RNA sequence: UUGUACUUAGGGUCUUUACCUAGGUAGGCUAUCACGGGUAACGGGCGGUUACCGUCGGACUGCCGGAGAAGGCGCCUGAGAGA
RNA sequence: GUAAUUCCAGCUCUGCGAGUUUGCUCCCAUAUUGUUGCAGUUAAAACGCCCGUAGUCUGAAUUGGCCAGCAAUGGUCGUACGUAUACGUUCACUGUGAACAAUCAGGACGCUUAGAGUAUGGCCACAUGAAUGACUCAGCGCAGUAUGAAGUCUUUGUUAAAACAAGCUCAAUGAGAGCCAUCGGGGGUAGAUCUAUCUCAUGACGAGUGGUGGAAUACUUUGACUCAUGAGAGAGAAGCUGAGGCGAAGGCGUCUACCUAGAGGGUUUCUGUCGAUCAAGGGCGAGAGUAGGAGUAUCCAACAGGAUUAGAGACCCUGGUAGUUCCUACCUUAAACGAUGCCGACAGGAGUUUGUCAUUUGUUAAUGGCAGAAUCUUUGGAGAAAUCAUAGUUCUUGGGCU
């Protein structure tokens, strides 16, 4: 938790060494493509599906089953979500501390933090427009933030 | 550390150079000119008649009367104070006369016990104090 | 941020050999492993082990104790031949030891190397 | 140059702290810069044997003020709570007290 | 011993010891339990940190529950290795 | 920054070009320093100082190229001059 | 300044020598202009903090192994089977080649030597030499690919039905987002609460109370001062409160409900380099100060008395308005201090302590992990020293930016 902050954080996941594997469970390569595409039929963003597959089913990492990524099995059966997921939860926070500053506006606590926010949109914003995922005249607006997350 | 070593960041190290040579007095006082208004006005020797003969005297510890002479200069027809060296000397340089003055060798700033003056006499009547005051040429 | 890694693993080297270590453990490269299969050559270090993590790597040296410094110099400026014999009275301390590591175009090797294939190119940094 | 790696004030971690009294001077001091938690018989001593013979209630036990004190640095000087000591024994960071 | 560590080859104490990734080959510490409630017979896979409180089938209270680290087995619960 | 930047047509020139006159667009340069101001500024081959890197000076420089004939301005003659 | 080893003279001695002082400009001395190559805790020197564009900088990964080695290279292992004996990315960089006077370096030659000059040497008609390099960055060609770049339009691309294993690497003790259980005086809004102080009303008493080194000004029988109950007001949250926690810094302490942010931990979730630092530019910013309302208890710049003093525009004392509190606009500074810029790596022990997880029934604990916060030391190195686990890894000089 380094970019906007003080702190140096080191806690995360580590990949297991044998990417493929385990003989001993009990899974299938045309089998987890379907339950991918189950829950993203019903509005789950790809962070998400990943966890309720390994909590569920006891798939550790999905890639080690089909050899594919999670994002690029939604891409290839032509059904991910239109934003990237980092980005719409940035805009979803944003939206919803701007709402608070409306109602009481002494917080400069959220103020400063608005910002930090609303610079880290911009900072993505930039690089998905250089991949060519959203288009040279996309933006974000206080006004265009409510139809972008609905 | 402490600047930029990149390889394509010349134009930061040759910008902030150019910046760096204002501290420095002596392009400083170079580049200003900033020297034209000046007594001298940059010549190391400058002539022009006696106004009068004076008595400055030294700083301290050095009680001392000096005997500097009051001189107009040729060129710009300003007035300034000039020191004669030797003992006797003032006696020989007579009033209204021409008289060549050049600096006091410190490269500006004043020198010994003397304030003030910054010029020393060196010839009189197309001369020189030397020869005077050790007496192998005369003055009519 | 890592700007560089060749620049910092020879620091951790040299922190190993004034400590007077058996042993060091270093993210690895591919030029950071010719570095030190160069100075291997001329017998200044032991004999390293290269491991995987399906990652960037580790290196695992052992040191023989038998060196003063590594430096890796930077930025990577451009040497050849005829402007070399400057940047051995510069870098060096002597004349009669100490040898500096630039990658030539047929590979990186020492300066005694690249006078006799007569290939210049940029150079990394130096041990001695 | 720095006497003190302290600076004579105790505080880590923060840019800002409470004032309190010295209880001569009065002035205000910051809370982090000479306490003495203070334990006196409220009687006295002398007086406490007198005042047992005409104490209704047998026995009785004769209470205790308590006070908290906060001083400064010019008031605790002149007073001798503290004093200025050695180079090598300003270090030294715990009080008088010793025990086995 | 400052000077002297053997690094290549440590003990099996100082791979336990040590960060999750500071290891000489990086892999977790984490793995999937079977399960059981002694009520059924119905054998359930889980992941021991989780996030989701773990169900069998059949009955309805979670069989594990989630807090920071492990999972918090509740009521007499076991684990068959596997 | 207003012939200022492109375009189409012309005049003019030894020729090409806003060089100049027309019609049609409204452009060009700029933090990689535009524009403006200062120079005790003719540019260059080079000269002085130095362990290397540099740094100061360059009217002359025993040569090269430019400009000027007291100050602007105009023109004839000619292969060639605003002599 | 009347005993001058520095003045004025003599004598002796010294330097350099047909030369030798004296002015001003200028380079070296000078790592005191720092690319090589300085310095910034206290000597002059780190923006008050955070965002942030131009700018500079940007983790790993792609055709090798093995034998003869002294190299150039030449064999073997791998056959990956496109063009249909040359064609299948360009650059930067390196080598090599073209291209482009005197002076500088340098070869030849006894101008009597030297600075110079291009000569000059052989008695029978001969032999020569007037080289080469540098001047030098850009532009131009072929050859080599280690490093460093660009090349690579994918909810499906290139030449109805084909083919390219068609393809978009890793999951960094880089970064972001998600999820889980905690944690904290992070911030805001609203209402209670607790004594204290002041005022006012009622009762009790009966001469002082205050205040000081000592006094006086001051309030007092139109009853103060203390004591008791009762009502109101505005401000503040004692003790717990510590080299303890949180916050970008400024800063943040009663309790309850409310909206809000995030660090750290855990994670066989997801993305895949999205990042570092920053001229301009943008916000936050103690206390004082300003403008307009709402308050006005305490304390109080000014001011007014009283003391002290030679004087006292002060220190001490008694009163006192602006301010001190809330709301809306401003101002933009502090010893805004760790007087220590930010990100990254490594280098030594020791026990403290805050959060949280792990293996144990030493479970409000023991040992160990990351992240904080300090400390100690007979440790190393640094420093002018004081001192500092960073101010170390720096003439053994170059991780990246300001």
């Amino acid at each position: 938790g380094r970019l906007h902050s003080q702190g140096k954080g080191i806690s995360s996941s580590t990949c297991p060494y044998r990417r493929s594997a385990p003989h001993w469970l009990q899974l299938s390569a045309e089998n987890c493509v379907q339950m991918i595409c189950d829950y993203a039929k019903k509005g789950v963003r790809p962070s998400q599906i990943g966890a309720l597959l390994r909590d569920r089913n006891g798939v550790g990492m999905v890639r080690a089953v089909t050899g594919v990524k999670v994002l690029r099995i939604l891409k290839a059966n032509g059904l991910a979500p239109a934003l990237p997921e980092e980005l719409y939860h940035l805009i979803k926070k944003a939206t919803n501390v701007r709402k608070h500053l409306e109602h009481a506006k002494h917080d400069v606590d959220g103020k400063y933090r608005l910002i930090l926010i609303e610079s880290r949109i911009h900072r993505l914003t930039r690089y998905y427009k250089t991949r060519r995922v959203l288009a040279p005249n996309w933006k974000y607006n206080a006004q265009t933030a409510s139809a972008l997350v609905a | 550390k402490s600047k930029a070593c990149g390889r394509l960041a010349a134009r930061k190290l040759r910008l902030a150079h150019k910046s760096n040579l204002w501290a420095s007095n002596a392009y400083r006082r170079s580049l200003g000119t900033s020297i034209y208004k000046t007594p001298l006005e940059g010549t190391s020797m400058a002539s022009g008649i006696v106004v009068g003969k004076v008595a400055v005297e030294a700083k301290q510890p050095n009680s001392a009367i000096r005997k500097a002479v009051r001189v107009q200069l040729k060129k710009n027809s300003k007035v300034v104070t000039a020191f004669v060296p030797r003992d006797g000397s003032l006696r020989l340089i007579d009033d209204n006369d021409r008289v060549l003055i050049a600096g006091m060798g410190r490269s500006g700033r004043s020198v010994g016990d003397l304030p003030g003056c910054r010029f020393k006499v060196i010839k009189v009547a197309g001369f020189s104090l030397l020869a005077l005051w050790l007496g192998k040429k005369e003055k009519p | 941020v890592r700007t560089s890694v060749l620049a910092d693993a020879l620091k951790a080297i040299t922190n190993a050999e004034r400590r007077g270590m058996r042993q060091v453990l270093i993210p690895s490269s591919k030029v950071i492993i010719a570095f030190l299969k160069v100075m291997a050559s001329r017998n200044y270090i032991g004999d390293f082990e290269v491991i995987d993590d399906h990652r960037s790597g580790k290196i695992v040296i052992n040191l023989l104790g038998r060196l003063n410094k590594c430096v890796a110099i930077c930025p990577r400026f451009d040497v050849g031949l005829g402007d070399l014999e400057m940047w051995q009275a510069k870098l060096l301390p002597s004349r009669q030891f100490g040898y500096v590591v630039l990658s030539t175009d047929k590979g990186i090797m020492d300066h005694e190397e690249a006078r006799k294939h007569n290939a210049g190119g940029k150079i990394l940094g130096m041990f001695f | 140059p720095v006497k003190r790696r302290n600076h004579g004030r105790s505080k880590m971690n923060r840019g800002h702290t409470r004032t309190v009294n010295c209880m001569n001077c009065g002035r205000q001091v910051p809370k982090d810069k000479i306490t003495r938690f203070a334990i006196k018989n409220m009687v006295d001593a002398s007086s406490a044997k007198d005042v047992s013979d005409a104490c209704i209630y047998q026995g009785y036990e004769l209470p205790k003020t308590y006070q908290k004190q906060y001083y400064c640095v010019s008031c605790a000087v002149h007073r001798h709570v503290v004093r200025p000591r050695n180079v090598n024994v300003r270090r030294n960071r715990v009080p008088l007290f010793l025990k086995l | 011993t400052t000077l002297d560590v053997d690094i290549l080859h440590p003990s099996v104490e100082q791979e336990l010891h040590t960060n999750k990734k500071k290891t000489l080959v990086p892999n977790p510490r984490s793995e999937f339990l079977s399960l059981r409630c002694p009520s059924c017979t119905g054998l359930t896979t889980a992941f021991s940190h989780s996030n989701v409180p773990v169900f069998c089938k059949n009955c309805q209270t979670p069989l594990a529950t989630p807090t920071g680290g492990r999972i918090l087995l509740a009521d007499q619960v076991e684990i068959r290795p596997r």
